[PDB]
């Protein structure tokens, strides 16, 4: 659903800058 | 349908799962939504599912934070379910634990809280428990009222409470500031391999009971001190939760005759009291030494006594028993027999990678300014193990503090949160600390995984592809090679002229292969002839085998008729005690164990002709100067780091340099960079490399390789047709 | 076992001896096995302890009171013969002695088989591969092996079968099997404990591995087989056998496939010496371990005993110069020694083989030890194309391949030369059939092309010393 999809974009971002 | 095994985590973050795809299709959700977790004690836990390659079809992937909240370790199995039905919550109220609230005042929640709720959208359950780093400091926090229930995820605009004592940790939960596998950097290969012998006969000792496979009952560990061998023996017990029974040679030593040996035997008694459980014998070769190497009665006592408790393991029901020691032939060989201490693994020192994991592990609460660069420290800290590597982080985080926050505090135990968050640890800082540290391991042989690739070599097209052939082939085909009842090499040896690439070219393939490499010098085979210490040669098979797959890179392989003379010697041949049991090694190493020899020399008239015969370094290629178009090759390689100036002609460059070797062309390039550099740095007392910083760099660099020198690497060419 | 006798302390472990035995005699018959032998009675003149000199007296007033003690056998186990006191052996006591050794391949196989009887094995499973595969392993590293592979294959399983209890159920158990791939898996975890120990067994080189010779094939039957096929015959007509042959001429003709060919046909262990471990022996003052040799060749016999490069040590000592003494030395004294006090009726055959026969020390060839010689030339035309036709029987080979008409240019290549040959066309092969996934036999142009780079290994300034050499032999 939306909620999580927008919960999935947070968690991504800061795996990304992170290990980037 | 649904379970999955839990397994480890790449992504650290405290939401986040990963699953493979044919799992994500099981459960018919998509990457990004938001699943339910279910482990034991009827205790749960809320998180998103990604995807990557290295997570397998029957295991979840996930980190210390989801495994604590789901009272699960690592090996057991939860069910997952989606739970597309999740909304936004409206009031939460987190506090902290008291196990970490101390030393620390302040505003918690405006220093670690907000920060990790604020746009973050992270899925919460009440009673999860997860942790927030900073400011030099781990906390973690438990959720303890929400509006929605039994989950929610938090939005920006939710209102987050933090008011009340720290709460106590409660029986059912451990602390995530323990020691576990995250808290190991390099030697992650090693980790695997123990995992793999040990967490099934302590998490599940049902499956032995069960099924007729015997457990391992003892694993040796080996290498220098300070490189983790404690650590992986406590974090292990400390994942799998068997009790960890510390014992060490030296403290058991110290007791008087009968105190030593009842005290070794209760440690054993214990151990099973409180099965499972793990015994953890530290400097194994000072509580029990060579029998053949002492002289006392005590002395060969205690090692009776060793030797009778290891087999009484096989009564003890799920207990093994762990041993450190410096090295692996220091102890008495019975208790590497069948048995007892029948596994071992070698530890080893970190690579340059394993030292930037290190350093990134110490530095997980530290906050770091732009400038601080943990790669450029893990290449400067040669020798150092993990304890220099930990000081170093502590040294550089306390030096921050002096500088800054000393201005700000009172001189007593209890410091601000927000002080402490607004400090930065400086590259400086880490600088200061590699000048006060001094490697506790330089001398020892490191073996890593090498970064050069093909790329890193110029000229030499026809070589790179015979290694291909000789090494990868035997293994990506081996259906051709049956087919033709070929026998693949078992090595190569490389002549010619010093620094044409001969290590690149070992290098490199055991880059591509992701071997590790083994660099062996004529020094170490110089030593073992005239210490008569040739034992050292068994350990060098010994180590390729137990580092397969891996290059073993033999260099200087003249050393030894040299050290017969060389030039001048006796009247007899080459053949010696050291050739003698190396060629010996080389008969006994199977292809099947992923290990390849290769040799190197630079004066190849004199090499034993035993090692050129088939099953040995059969295999011939000479490596010479590099030619007009590989020396442009080379040049323009070893540029590729830095912006080159239109009016640079490498042409011209390689024209004049006939006479020089790839390690001389690189010289060449090197000092025109630095050239370029000094240029820059004084302008703002230059964006790229003038033509002038070559032509002057031509000024300095000379040919290593004299004519006389070339010309009797060709006639030796020529003799071989 | 000798860790739960030692340990204990002055009068402990005597009395725990001591029960022992007892024990036995009340629950008579029974047997005593003592394990680690070597670590309670170790040779007293090598130990000044007061515990060490008194418990191997114990022991061997146990050993003795067997005569009392009736209907009781007492088993030990040692790591070698010559690790314990040389009293226990005596008359008595532990008079008998079996050698166990290391399995060879076809006893592999076995433990192997025995280990997975309880074990499915899937379709793909060859035993025969692994047994050959584990060399130098013992039975508890095929135990290991086996144990390896079934947990490789457990987890593939047990991670999603979902089974978490005390029990399994014997559905789940009986659905799993293991793979080719989790024993090769495992082959390339476990490390053998006995791959640097003397293997000793009957070799697998038969008479059709060797390409030509056919005289020498027949030579040696007659030396190794008849004496022991017929001995009625050589008593008939007053035969004495010789113990051994030495081989000589150029290397890389077959001398070491010719002495194990023999030891096939006639079934008997082949027993391989090195020149690195004669040199090795002779560098490091350590001679006594040609005694240890020529013993294990008396227990293993029938067999046949080769020594390879016995010119090793005179090549070592330079032998066209060398220094101030001549040809003998400690290494080859001992073997003269062991030699003549050995009995030819204990169907141990000794072949030599040296490639430098000017340099070997006369008194190996006196009669009575190696008094026959045997010289082993450069293959002739008929028999090259018999050496390339043997080394190709492990390929497919193409119908445009002319084996006769490269014997014909390979003149002065030796066996090992074509060897060379026929494995650089395979290679060519492989290289090519790779390539086409990115044929399937070898063709006349892989092995055209391999002639570009195979060359003789002996050229004629040495052929002239082997014929001038053969020739003084008449
Ligand atoms: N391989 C490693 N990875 C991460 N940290 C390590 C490693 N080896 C050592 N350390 C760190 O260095 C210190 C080692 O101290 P200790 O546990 O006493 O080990 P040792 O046996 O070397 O004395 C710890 O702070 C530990 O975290
Ligand atoms: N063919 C080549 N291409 C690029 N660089 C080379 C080549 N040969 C040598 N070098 C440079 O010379 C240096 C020394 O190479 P190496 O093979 O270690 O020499 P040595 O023979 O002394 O071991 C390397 O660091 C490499 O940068
Ligand atoms: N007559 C022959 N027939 C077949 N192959 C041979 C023959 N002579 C030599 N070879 C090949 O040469 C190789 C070396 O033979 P070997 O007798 O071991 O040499 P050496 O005894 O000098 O070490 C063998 O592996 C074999 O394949």
């Amino acid at each position: 659903t939306n909620e999580a999809q927008m919960a999935a974009a947070a968690a991504l971002a800061r795996l990304e800058q992170k290990q980037s | 349908p649904n379970r999955l095994i839990v397994d480890e985590a790449i992504n650290e973050d405290n939401s986040v799962v990963s699953l493979s795809q044919p799992k994500m299709d099981e459960l018919q959700l998509f990457r990004g939504d938001t699943v339910l977790l279910k482990g034991k004690k009827r205790r749960e836990a809320v998180c998103i599912v990604l995807s990557d390659d290295t997570c397998s079809d029957e295991k979840i992937r996930m980190n210390r934070v989801v495994r604590n909240n789901l009272r699960v370790r690592l090996g057991d199995v939860i069910s997952i379910q989606p739970c597309p039905d999740v909304k936004y919550g409206k009031r939460i109220h987190v506090l902290p634990i008291d196990d970490t609230v101390e030393g620390i005042t302040g505003n918690l929640f405006e220093v670690y809280l907000k920060p990790y709720f604020l746009e973050a959208y992270r899925p919460i359950r009440k009673g999860d428990i997860f942790l927030v780093r900073g400011g030099m400091r781990a906390v973690e926090f438990k959720v303890v009222e929400t509006d929605p229930s039994p989950y929610c995820i938090v939005a920006p605009d939710t209102v987050i409470h933090c008011e009340g004592e720290p709460i106590k940790r409660e029986d059912e939960e451990e602390s995530l500031n323990e020691v576990g596998y995250d808290d190991i950097g390099g030697c992650r290969k090693q980790l695997a391999q123990i995992k793999e012998m040990v967490e099934l006969p302590l998490r599940h000792p049902a499956l032995f009971k069960a099924i007729g496979v015997k457990p391992p009952r003892g694993i040796l560990l080996y290498g220098p001190p300070g490189t983790g061998k404690t650590l992986i023996a406590r974090a292990v017990a400390n994942e799998t939760g068997a009790f960890f029974f510390l014992i060490n040679g030296p403290e058991i030593m110290s007791k008087l005759a009968g105190e030593s040996e009842s005290n070794l035997r209760k440690a054993f008694e214990e151990a099973e009291k409180n099965a499972p459980a793990i015994i953890f014998i530290d400097e194994l070769d000072a509580i029990a030494p060579k029998r053949e190497k002492t002289h006392g009665e005590v002395e060969r006592r205690i090692v009776s006594q060793l030797l009778t408790l290891m087999d009484g393991l096989k009564q003890r029901a799920h207990v093994i028993v762990m041993a450190a020691t410096n090295r692996p032939n220091s102890i008495d060989p019975a208790l590497r027999r069948f048995g007892r201490f029948d596994r071992e693994v070698d530890i080893g020192i970190p690579d340059a990678t394993g030292r930037l994991e290190i350093l990134q592990i110490h530095t997980k609460n530290m906050k770091l300014a732009d400038d601080v660069d943990l790669e450029q420290v893990a290449n400067e800290t040669h020798g150092h193990v993990g304890a220099d590597l930990a000081a170093l982080c502590s040294e550089a985080a306390l030096q921050a503090i002096r500088k800054k926050m000393d201005l700000i505090d009172l001189e007593d135990e209890t410091i601000d949160a927000e002080v402490m968050n607004s400090l930065a640890v400086t590259m400086d800082d880490f600088r200061w600390a590699l000048s006060q540290s001094n490697p506790s391991a330089l001398r020892e042989t490191v073996v890593e995984v090498p970064q050069v690739t093909w790329e890193d070599i110029g000229g030499l097209e026809d070589v790179k592809r015979e290694l291909q052939e000789l090494v990868q082939y035997p293994v990506e085909h081996p259906d051709k090679f049956l087919k033709f009842g070929m026998t693949p090499s078992k090595g190569v040896l490389f002549y010619g002229p010093p620094g044409c690439g001969k290590t690149l070219l070992a290098k490199a393939i055991a880059n591509e292969c992701q071997a590790n490499f083994i660099s062996i010098k004529g020094p170490e085979l110089l030593t073992m002839w005239f210490g008569e210490s040739e034992a050292n040669v068994r350990e060098i098979f010994d180590k390729a085998r137990q580092a397969a797959p891996c290059v073993l890179f033999f260099d200087e392989l003249d050393s030894i008729a040299k050290a017969r003379g060389g030039n001048i010697g006796d009247g007899g041949g080459a053949a010696d005690r050291v050739i003698n049991q190396i060629l010996t090694e080389m008969d006994g190493m199977s292809t099947k164990k992923n290990v390849f020899i290769i040799g190197a020399t630079n004066r190849p008239d004199i090499i034993d002709p035993a090692i050129l015969r088939p099953g040995r370094l059969d295999q011939l290629i000479y490596i010479p100067l590099p030619d007009e178009k590989s020396r442009v090759a080379i040049l323009k390689a070893n540029l590729r780091k830095s912006p080159v100036a239109k009016d640079v002609d490498l042409e011209f460059l390689a024209k004049m340099t006939n006479g020089f070797s790839g390690a001389d062309l690189t010289e060449i390039c090197q000092r025109a960079c630095k050239l370029a550099i000094r240029e820059s740095i004084e302008s703002e007392i230059v964006p790229e490399i003038r033509r002038d910083h070559f032509e002057e760099a031509m000024r300095f660099a000379r040919r290593s390789v004299s004519d006389n020198d070339i010309r009797k690497y060709e006639m030796f060419a020529q003799t071989l047709q």
